[PDB]
């Protein structure tokens, strides 16, 4: 048989059969509802547009993400997402296919328990397993040590692993992610005279953020260059014309990662959190962790982010320690690749949670030692 | 395909007088649309026979069937029957018939004209929504054939005229609408040709004897079943199901008559509604046929929307609509219905495009003005104020239903009798049999339905004399 | 049974059976009364001439229009019009024919309430429904999106529809219509020497407007050309003789639509109201609305109006959008065709307001979801 590797994540569901090189179906994780009444009769509009279809009907729909920060807040919407993924994007019945799910560290136990219950009850999958989004990313990089920084759309976290032994006391989680960057970009774009309020145009602002924003190696020098010259301004074409030009805002949006105080958060920057995590571990493995930094998640796709992170960590770290940052081109899909690799392992076939086991011992099986 | 029917009339003194012939339920979809592994009507293939070069050269017919669009879509040719001598025999039979050879030339040239409508092409105007023709050689030769004007025909196809109130106005047509109109015109002209031929044959066969009570003879297509059932198969199956329901009602009436004759009367529940439950899901409003008819009217209908509407309106709500089933890697299945012959699945794809039959009024008017015999066939076409039906609001499904109704209102007026023919084997070898073929024949003939209807009551009835002489030794 | 589609409109009543390709009866909505005494005894002239017949006796009657701008102002005259339509034109009994009526947007609720009350009580129609002009016009055009501009003789309104969903907050209405154009043509003809005052001559002026007026692509250039050249002058034959020649007045009357300031109206031209309505809608559907602009109504039948509208909108709209205007030849009867299509739909049979529902819920039932 074959195993399904579903990665719910947040803002992007990617899924595909285990053993494939790349995920087969990737689409945004949104649920759209019509906010108008409809005058034409006989069309028979559906009451809920789910997945990529909602992206084509943004102008007559209100879009809601079922996942705020890793956790699921609207279970009906998530069930709709899962049903659409299983029956439309993949067109494969889950009755005879084990499933591998991924979630971030340090999440409420009720979330995992309810996910397992829904998957065993509604879809009746033969078996399922849950993994951390960081260990799979480490698998996908062909490594066995180092720290992994998984900066997704909902949550960011750092997980140090040495020789396959995780260190729970050094795992760090920060709620700043791509969604907050998009909100900040919407907020600061007002100073230039552009107003974005509707949820539909939040997607537009996300598109500008993806296409134009970049990370500055140095902040003050870039601010001075932008204030003096105008070579950094770039123009973007909106869906209805009226091209808009953005300058200094181009690199202010991604700086929030290193400067959380822009959005009011008291927590330290990404580099400082990584550095603190590095020293939170023992002293005999700090060199390898320094030399095996791993990045994953869409938010880490900004141009020039790797250089800035390396410079900051080198400034913080002792001079006599070599610092290297691994930034493969496929950061976004690294987690799914790692999950597919893990599912293809022969030794993993005994770690599945059988339906009979769940029925006998109840939903709390996942938390028990039969992880 | 067509439902041939023959009424054999008799005299006052119970002697043979004369015969009448009628046709019903002729399928027009076969003319334009053909399945991949199936052919069109034998007329076109027979016409392309090379043993008569005079017709080919005087009609300017391309001898290559591949070039033409209508025929090349389906299977080009099979070793079914040698068309040469069959065409020669048909021509001889026509020659020995009552009418002359000019009429035969007329049918041949009209068939050729039907053949060339596929070469028409249209290109959307650069500055306007309306689409105008690009090539006209095919149009020119066709108009020459019917004796019409190419410019007038092109104007009519592109700019149909319509009467509003007391004044005429021009309507705009796009490429899709004009293509549908051309297809509808071809189908309608072919149907009118066939009807006129049937009327001529009936007139020739007619003798001057009085027409007293008649004996009907009805031949119809069976409950054909495929792994790729489509709209035509749906219509055939619906007609067969209606016929079976009639047979069930007649048998029930006979059973009640026998019961009242014998004084053994119980279980008065009629045996009709059980099968009529499926019928009510086809012809009645909100049925599959009505939903399709409405959907083809909606300007932006698509197959997925049609399937979604069917599922929303029938899954769980009806006792006969259910999900499709996939076996032995069948190519496709969208929905499945339960009939007297079992479970039958149909394919939605392609139904919407072929259901439309929008005729053009101005083209019909031009035909009536023609200098050829064609005007006779298109003689009539479309204080109390009854309202007729718009050209655009014309679908094959409705006509079928109407035809079936006008058949049932007639066949129900006579006492029916049933004859079943069963093929013993697929091969020509006598004696040998293929059990699956016999099973399929029995299932499609409704014999199993008859036995099931009989078994629920008391099918075994014996006289007291026989019962005594055979079972009195027991006690 | 069969459904009956009647369109009161304004200045032209058009009615027929559903499923037909064009209305059977079309005639002006005029009620005429004799203003003289009458000397011959025995002929027995009727006290009220209604419909097209009043045109024949136009010279001895005071023509009155029962409706000013959509709103009915003379209910008895409207009852006479409906009776004539049902009996002397269609020759059918409304006791066994559901009636579909057409009504413009943004009108007093009392209008619809009285219309339904009259239909249900006076004529005892088994069931009836009321629809909006814009939706029917879009139905007849074979479209599901776009902004439709319906300009009849009473009122000109723009309604944007996207994927069968209306945008009520973007619906725009302007009282400028064909009647105002006829009045302005009267006002502007007097400067040449021809005076038209009586209501009978209203029809003559309207016929002149229909037969000779046209829209100029450029106003200043055309005025300059007419100031010197005399190639724009055309002659018209009055119903008694004394042909009248008109020069620049032919293309100045329809300019009021684009230049309402001619007749003192504060609002902007139709070309500007359409653009404003488009910009009212959401940003994600503006391209489709631009590319699917639909025209309907008799007033939009002037030659050259489509080109002028396209030029104006292209000037207003961004240069990177393709502006396409759909002007089918049968603009005048588009609404009735759409109504026929709507009434012919099978799923519409459950949306009728039955007699029982009206009796139970009273005349207000019109304002429920059966809008
Ligand atoms: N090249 C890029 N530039 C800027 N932002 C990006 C880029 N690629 C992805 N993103 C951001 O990453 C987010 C997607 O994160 P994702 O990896 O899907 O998280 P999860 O795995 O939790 O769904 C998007 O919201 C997007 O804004
Ligand atoms: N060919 C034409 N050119 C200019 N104006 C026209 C033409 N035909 C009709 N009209 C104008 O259109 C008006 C009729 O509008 P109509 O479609 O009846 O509106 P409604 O649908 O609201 O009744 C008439 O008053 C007339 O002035
Ligand atoms: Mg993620
Ligand atoms: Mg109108």
């Amino acid at each position: 048989t074959t195993a399904l590797v579903c990665d719910n994540g947040s803002g992007l569901v990617k899924a595909g059969f285990a053993g494939d090189d790349a995920p087969r179906a990737v689409f945004p994780s949104i649920v759209g509802r019509p906010r108008h009444q409809g005058v034409m009769v006989g069309m028979g509009q559906k009451d809920s547009y789910v997945g990529d279809e909602a992206q084509s009907k943004r102008g007559i729909l209100t879009l809601k993400y079922p996942i705020e920060h890793g956790i699921i807040t609207n279970w009906d919407d998530m069930e709709k997402i899962w049903h659409h993924t299983f029956y439309n994007e993949l067109r494969v019945a889950p009755e005879e296919h084990p499933t591998l799910l991924t979630e971030a560290p340090l999440n409420p136990k009720a979330n995992r328990e309810k996910m397992t219950q829904i998957m065993f009850e509604t879809f009746n999958v033969p078996a399922m397993y849950v993994a951390i989004q960081a260990v799979l990313s480490l698998y996908a990089s062909g490594r066995t040590t180092g720290i992994v920084l998984d900066s997704g759309d909902g949550v960011t976290h750092n997980v140090p692993i040495y020789e396959g032994y995780a260190l729970p006391h050094a795992i760090m989680r920060l709620d700043l992610a791509g969604r907050d960057l998009t909100d900040y970009l919407m907020k600061i774009l007002t100073e230039r005279g552009y107003s974005f309020v509707t949820t539909a145009e939040r997607e537009i602002v996300r598109d500008i953020k993806e296409k134009l924003c970049y990370v500055a190696l140095d902040f003050e020098n870039e601010m001075a260059t932008a204030a003096s010259s105008s070579s950094l301004e770039k123009s973007y074409e909106l869906p209805d014309g009226q091209v808009i030009t953005i300058g200094n805002e181009r690199f202010r949006c991604p700086e929030t990662l290193f400067q959380p105080s822009f959005i009011g958060m008291e927590s330290a920057g990404i580099h400082e959190t990584t550095y603190n995590s590095i020293m939170k571990c023992d002293i005999d493995i700090r060199k390898d962790l320094y030399a095996n930094n791993v990045l994953s998640g869409g938010t880490t796709m900004y141009p020039g982010i790797a250089d800035r992170m390396q410079k900051e960590i080198t400034a913080l770290a002792p001079s006599t320690m070599k610092i290297k940052i691994i930034a493969p081109p496929e950061r976004k899909y690294s987690v799914w690749i790692g999950g597919s690799i893990l599912a293809s392992l022969s030794t993993f076939q005994q770690m599945w949670i059988s339906k009979q086991e769940y029925d006998e011992a109840g939903p709390s099986i996942v938390h028990r030692k039969c992880f | 395909r067509f439902g041939k029917f023959i009424r054999i009339h008799f005299g006052a003194t119970g002697k043979l007088a004369s015969a009448d012939i009628e046709t019903y339920l002729l399928e027009k979809s076969r003319v334009i649309f053909q399945l991949k592994a199936e052919r069109d009507y034998h007329i076109f293939y027979q016409i392309l026979s090379n043993k008569k070069p005079e017709l080919l050269d005087m009609l300017l017919i391309t001898n290559n069937p591949y070039d033409y669009a209508f025929i090349s879509q389906g299977e080009t040719t099979v070793a079914s029957i040698d068309d040469a001598e069959e065409l020669m025999a048909t021509d001889n039979a026509f020659d020995v018939l009552g009418f002359t050879s000019e009429e035969k030339n007329s049918m041949y040239k009209l068939t050729g004209a039907i053949m060339h409508f596929g070469n028409m092409k249209f290109k959307g105007g650069g500055g306007g929504g309306g689409a105008e023709p690009d090539g006209t050689e095919e149009a020119d030769k066709s108009a020459y054939l019917m004796g019409l004007n190419s410019a007038d025909l092109l104007k009519g196809l592109c700019h149909p005229r319509v009467k509003v109130g007391n004044e005429y106005v021009t309507k705009g047509q796009n490429v899709q609408q004009v293509i549908y109109a051309t297809g509808a015109l071809a189908k309608a002209v072919y149907e009118r040709m066939f009807n006129w031929m049937v009327t001529r044959i009936n007139a020739t066969l007619e003798t001057k004897q009085p027409r007293q009570y008649f004996i009907g003879v009805l031949d119809i297509a069976g409950f054909e079943i495929f792994d790729f059932n489509s709209f035509e198969q749906l219509c055939i199956n619906f007609t067969n199901e209606k016929l079976q329901q009639f047979f069930n009602h007649h048998m029930f009436v006979l059973e009640q008559e026998e019961y009242k004759k014998e004084g053994i009367e119980w279980t008065f529940i009629d045996f009709g509604m059980d099968l009529q439950a499926c019928i009510d899901l086809i012809e009645k409003p909100m049925g599959i046929m009505s939903i399709l008819e409405e959907e083809c009217m909606f300007p932006k209908a698509t197959d997925m929307t049609f399937k979604a509407k069917l599922f929303d309106n029938h899954l769980g709500k009806s006792a006969n609509f259910q999900k499709p089933r996939n076996i032995k890697g069948k190519p496709e299945a969208h929905f499945s219905l339960i009939h007297y012959a079992g479970i039958v699945d149909y394919n939605i794809i392609g139904w919407l495009q072929k259901n439309k039959d929008p005729l053009n009024e101005t083209v019909v008017g031009l035909y009536q003005k023609s200098s050829l015999k064609l005007l006779s066939t298109l003689f009539a076409n479309y204080g109390k104020g009854k309202a007729k039906k718009g050209s655009s609001f014309q679908t094959v499904s409705a006509l079928h239903r109407e035809n079936l109704n006008k058949l049932m209102t007639n066949l129900r007026s006579t006492h029916p009798h049933f004859v079943r023919c069963i093929i013993p084997n697929e091969t020509k070898s006598p004696g040998v049999m293929d059990n699956p073929l016999v099973m399929h024949q029995l299932r499609c003939n409704g014999v199993l339905e008859g036995i099931r209807i009989c078994r629920k009551g008391f099918p075994n009835r014996i006289l007291y004399g026989d019962f005594r002489q055979r079972y009195r030794i027991l006690n």
